[PDB]
């Protein structure tokens, strides 16, 4: 919505701002991809014991 | 007093001046558009 004015500099500022949040989102998405795969195996071990 | 004022500011960071400029611009756009519609509707 901010690009409507026609000043692309503020658009560049916002786009450069969101990149840190994108990087953080990817960083957490990487960690979840392995924690989810590990908790299942722990649950299986408990079930057999 | 200043120590406590800064210490509570550290825990919850204040918003960036860029955010304040953006929200001020949004408010100005909203009020300008609304007053334009105000002038156009009675006409």
């Amino acid at each position: 919505a901010a690009l409507d004015r026609g000043n692309e500099q503020l658009a560049r500022e916002a786009l450069g701002q969101r990149q840190s949040y994108q990087s953080h989102t990817e960083a957490l998405g990487k960690s979840l991809g392995e924690q989810r795969a590990l908790v299942e195996q722990v649950r299986g071990q408990l079930q057999k014991l | 007093i200043l120590e406590l004022e800064a210490e509570r500011e550290l825990l919850n960071p204040p918003p960036s001046p860029l955010d304040k400029k953006f929200e001020q611009w949004e408010e100005q756009q909203a009020v300008e558009a609304t007053l334009a519609a105000m002038k156009a509707r009675r006409s």
